[PDB]
């Protein structure tokens, strides 16, 4: 069984930095596209960003470029989302899923809460 | 920089199969220099009704060249599928002085389609592709042949109607498939027939397009793009780099019935091209579009003599590799071979040296070792040659025999031997040839037939095969003037074969049919 | 990146019935059916216009291609009052259409 | 400055293309190679120059 472990939320000041994580499970975390995307409530889901576990290769939205960094630490099954100079904007549920580039995202993280 | 378009919005880039059992041909087309085949006309000046001995960047003759075979992408015989390509993006060579290509040498033909050997179909000319840089390495999956910062990019387009050049940072895109990203193998590049090569509208950024996928362009200092005439004439390509830039050679503008290679374009590339290799590519077409396509040759460019004698028109119709035989050395010295006899003096063979000898008081055995031409050094005393176990000449205790030339004659070792020292032998040659006929028969001199055969690893030429023509069904002839090969024993007396050997023999001539 | 528009914005549907739900896109086939339930991240139904993902019930049936897409949900549960949603991963950035809820 | 295309002729200086000299030239039939522009004989002497008016001219000195 798939599972994608996320941390809890946190509230921070507008341009204050949040690292979110998402440690993996039940595949090999190195063969795998770990996607980040940001939600609000009544809001469909962006992309952020994703990388390749396995080449910690990564590809960015440009909306948050600038802003957001994505890795890996393989040795440890995990992804994780670093955002710096956070604004009220940024207020959102950070979620983790297993899919990226042309893979459809079957597994996914309970989300991680960030109000700025 | 240079806005050299957007990058790419595709999430993942084309599989690439590689199957390189099946581009596993044989068909060498080499370089004839005899009709110039691969010579790229000298540059800053022009001559006409000439022939002349240069020293310069050229092919050399018999040159088969790397094949390089392009095929089709796999299909389901309705729609495309992945590609299907040769392991060339790896194949880095040294690009040292440059290289020319010999594009389009099956045009016409019919052969197989490369994918599905049992199916063949007519041969088109299709241009090639290049990578090219100063440094090389491998990529973070561990596959090789990563060019590093602005790698120099050949790329044809248009199904064969533009040349892109371009000078960009390639930067690895991590989708799947993709240099940076899930299964990669190579990128390649590829076009797809069935919407790119529609007629009066060719899609010129096919193959850019793909390149795409997998690296995104930044920092262009350039992009040129060249427009190709189609068609399936033989043609001359090469590319060579001086301080000036990198310079792109063709026949296609100039001499586009000849083969005469002339420059077209200078690209600015002040970093020395060290490194290159051939982009794969496969076509997108499906099973019944399936086309066969010319394999491109790859010679190398380096510094060789040659004659090149130019037509009233300046053009270069025939060449002479002056170092490829013997007889050949001769022409060029000598301008021609009906000249007088041909009878003369060839460039000896030279020894072929052995391991060294090494001895001085200050892995193994190189204390000594008897015999044939090792190098050595004794006590500071350097040379090249055969020891002989031999008597002592003096003066004793003083270790260094030498002769009325100043040359060593022997050495007293610290194994308490002396030995004599001979230098290496060699072999002498002169060549007995016939203007009339077109043949010739070889003397070996003073060597005798006991040291030798039909072959040689000594060596006094690049190749002996005028003569192995006939020359591989004998055994070697002594005579009194010398060792012979080619000889026939016909116990003939002849008053003057045009060729005596001298002393009370002499080398007839055979009979024109 | 590619725009997805859906319709309905929501709908209706009894224990038993029917569901369906379309997208459309503002251009063009790697469409792909998300389920958001309440209180849940989305969870993939189907992939590349008609196939199913990894664990989803054959209740979940989607078809499309070019720039129309749609998911059949026959029954519908109750359990299945969740947002639906398309997302397109043919292109990067990767995403998400406005979503239609069911009830 | 006008007119020293060409001076057709006795014996004048010339550079063309960085080619320097002095001499007569004539009008006459090309020789090859075509587009190389300048063309030598067996003593590596100028024979003659393609210039940009489309003509070929024969260099006597
Ligand atoms: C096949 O691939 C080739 C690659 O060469 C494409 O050629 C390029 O095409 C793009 C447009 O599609 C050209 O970029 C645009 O050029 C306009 C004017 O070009 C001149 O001036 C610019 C000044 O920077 C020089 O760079 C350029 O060399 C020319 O001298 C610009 O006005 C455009 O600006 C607009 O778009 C850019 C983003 O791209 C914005 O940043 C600007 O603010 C503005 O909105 C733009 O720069 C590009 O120059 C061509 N490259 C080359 C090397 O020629 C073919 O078009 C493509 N063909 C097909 C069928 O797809
Ligand atoms: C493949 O087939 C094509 C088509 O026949 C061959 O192209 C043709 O090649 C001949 C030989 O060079 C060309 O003849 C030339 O015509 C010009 C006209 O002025 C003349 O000046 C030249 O001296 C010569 O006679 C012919 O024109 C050319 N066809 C076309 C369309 O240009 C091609 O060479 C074959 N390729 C191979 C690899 O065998
Ligand atoms: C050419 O590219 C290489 C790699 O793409 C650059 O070398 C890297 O430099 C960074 C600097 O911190 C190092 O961390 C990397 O480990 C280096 N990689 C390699 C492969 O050496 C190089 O500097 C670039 N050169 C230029 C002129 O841009
Ligand atoms: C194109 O040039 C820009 C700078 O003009 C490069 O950006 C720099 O890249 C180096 C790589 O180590 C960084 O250390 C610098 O901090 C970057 N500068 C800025 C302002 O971000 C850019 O990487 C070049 N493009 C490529 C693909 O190499
Ligand atoms: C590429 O990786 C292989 C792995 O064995 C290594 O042997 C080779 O030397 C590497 N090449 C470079 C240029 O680092
Ligand atoms: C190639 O020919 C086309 C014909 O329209 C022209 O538009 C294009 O600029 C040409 N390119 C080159 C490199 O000559
Ligand atoms: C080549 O030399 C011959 C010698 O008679 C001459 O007649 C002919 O015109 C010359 N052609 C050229 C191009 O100089
Ligand atoms: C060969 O070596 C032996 C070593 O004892 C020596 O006695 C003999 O004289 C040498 N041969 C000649 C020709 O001197
Ligand atoms: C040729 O044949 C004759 C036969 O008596 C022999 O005496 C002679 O030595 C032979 N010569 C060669 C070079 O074989
Ligand atoms: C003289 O110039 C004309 C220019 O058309 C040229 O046609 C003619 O052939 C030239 N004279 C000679 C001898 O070539």
């Amino acid at each position: 069984q798939v599972q994608l472990q996320q941390s809890g939320g946190e509230l921070v000041k507008p341009g204050a930095s949040v690292k979110l994580s998402c440690k993996t499970s039940g595949f090999t975390f190195s063969s795998s596209y770990i996607s980040w995307l940001k939600q609000k409530p009544g809001q469909s889901l962006e992309w952020i960003a994703w990388i390749y576990a396995g080449t910690g290769g990564t590809e960015y939205n440009q909306k948050f470029t600038g802003k957001a960094q994505v890795t890996v630490d393989t040795s440890s099954s995990t992804a994780y989302m670093q955002f710096s100079s956070l604004t009220t904007e940024d207020s959102a549920i950070y979620y983790c899923a297993r899919g990226g580039s042309s893979f459809a995202m079957d597994y996914w993280g309970q989300g991680t809460s960030v109000t700025v | 920089y240079v806005d050299v378009g957007p990058d790419s919005v595709k999430s993942a880039c084309i599989e690439v199969d590689i199957q390189q059992t099946f581009f596993d041909k044989t068909w060498p087309r080499p370089i004839d220099v005899s009709k110039a085949d691969g010579i790229i006309y000298p540059q800053g000046r022009t001559y006409s009704n000439i022939t002349i001995t240069y020293q310069g960047l050229f092919p050399y003759q018999g040159d088969h060249g790397d094949m390089y075979v392009y095929s089709a992408g796999h299909a389901t015989g309705t729609t495309p599928q992945k590609l299907f390509v040769a392991n060339y993006s790896q194949d880095v060579k040294q690009f040292a002085n440059g290289f020319v290509v010999r594009i389009g040498a099956a045009a016409n033909s019919t052969g197989t389609v490369i994918i599905s050997p049992s199916t063949s179909a007519t041969i088109r000319k299709i241009y090639p592709a290049f990578m090219l840089g100063s440094s090389v390495g491998n990529f973070s999956d561990g596959k090789m042949g990563r060019f590093f910062n602005h790698t120099l990019v050949l790329l044809p387009d248009g199904c064969g109607t533009l040349l892109r050049a371009f000078y960009c940072i390639l930067e690895p895109r991590s989708g799947n498939h993709c240099p940076a990203g899930n299964s990669y193998t190579s990128f390649a590049t590829y076009h797809t027939p069935a919407t790119d090569c529609s007629d009066g509208n060719y899609n010129r950024n096919a193959s850019l397009n793909s390149f795409k996928e997998y690296f995104n362009l930044r920092n262009c200092t350039f992009m040129y793009t060249y427009n190709i005439t189609e068609d399936e004439i033989l043609e001359w390509f090469g590319i060579t780099q001086t301080a000036q830039g990198v310079h792109l050679f063709s026949s296609r503008y100039v001499d586009l019935y000849g083969g005469n290679m002339f420059q077209f374009a200078t690209l600015p590339v002040y970093d020395t091209i060290k490194y290159y290799s051939i982009i794969p590519h496969s076509i997108r077409s499906i099973q019944s579009d399936r086309k066969a396509w010319a394999a491109f040759y790859v010679y190398k460019l380096q510094p060789l003599t040659f004659l090149l004698d130019f037509s009233v028109d300046g053009y270069i119709r025939r060449a002479i590799d002056c170092g490829f035989n013997d007889l050949s050395q001769l022409h060029c010295s000598y301008e021609s071979f009906d000249v007088e006899s041909g009878v003369y003096s060839v460039s000896s063979f030279e020894a072929k040296p052995s391991g060294s000898v090494v001895e001085q008081a200050e892995d193994t055995k190189i204390a000594s070792q008897l015999g044939n031409c090792v190098e050595y050094s004794l006590y500071g005393v350097s040379g090249r040659g055969v020891f002989q176990n031999c008597t002592a000449v003096g003066v004793r205790q003083q270790r260094f025999v030498y002769d009325a030339y100043q040359n060593l004659v022997g050495y007293y070792s610290d194994d308490g031997n002396y030995y004599c020292l001979r230098a290496c032998v060699s072999v002498p040659v002169s060549v007995i040839y016939d203007k009339e006929t077109k043949t010739h028969a070889t003397l070996f001199g003073s060597v005798a037939c006991e040291h030798i055969s039909s072959t040689m690893s000594q060596y006094s030429r690049s190749t002996r095969s005028m003569l192995k023509r006939r020359d591989s069904t004998y055994g070697p002839l002594q005579t009194p003037v010398g060792c012979v090969l080619g000889l026939v024993n016909s116990s003939l007396f002849v008053e003057d074969c045009k060729l005596p050997l001298g002393q009370s023999l002499c080398a007839l001539p055979d009979t024109p049919s | 990146q590619l725009v997805l528009t859906q319709s309905p914005a929501s709908l209706a549907v009894s224990l038993g019935q029917r569901a369906t739900i379309s997208c459309r896109a503002s251009e063009s086939s790697f469409m792909n059916w998300f389920q958001q339930k309440p209180g849940q991240p989305p969870k993939l139904l189907i992939h590349t216009a008609s196939n199913q993902g990894s664990g989803v019930p054959a209740r979940f049936s989607g078809s499309g291609s070019g720039t129309d897409f749609s998911l059949n949900i026959h029954p519908v549960e109750d359990d299945d009052t969740a947002m639906y949603f398309c997302q397109q991963s043919e292109e990067v950035p990767l995403t998400f259409g406005a979503g239609t809820k069911l009830e």
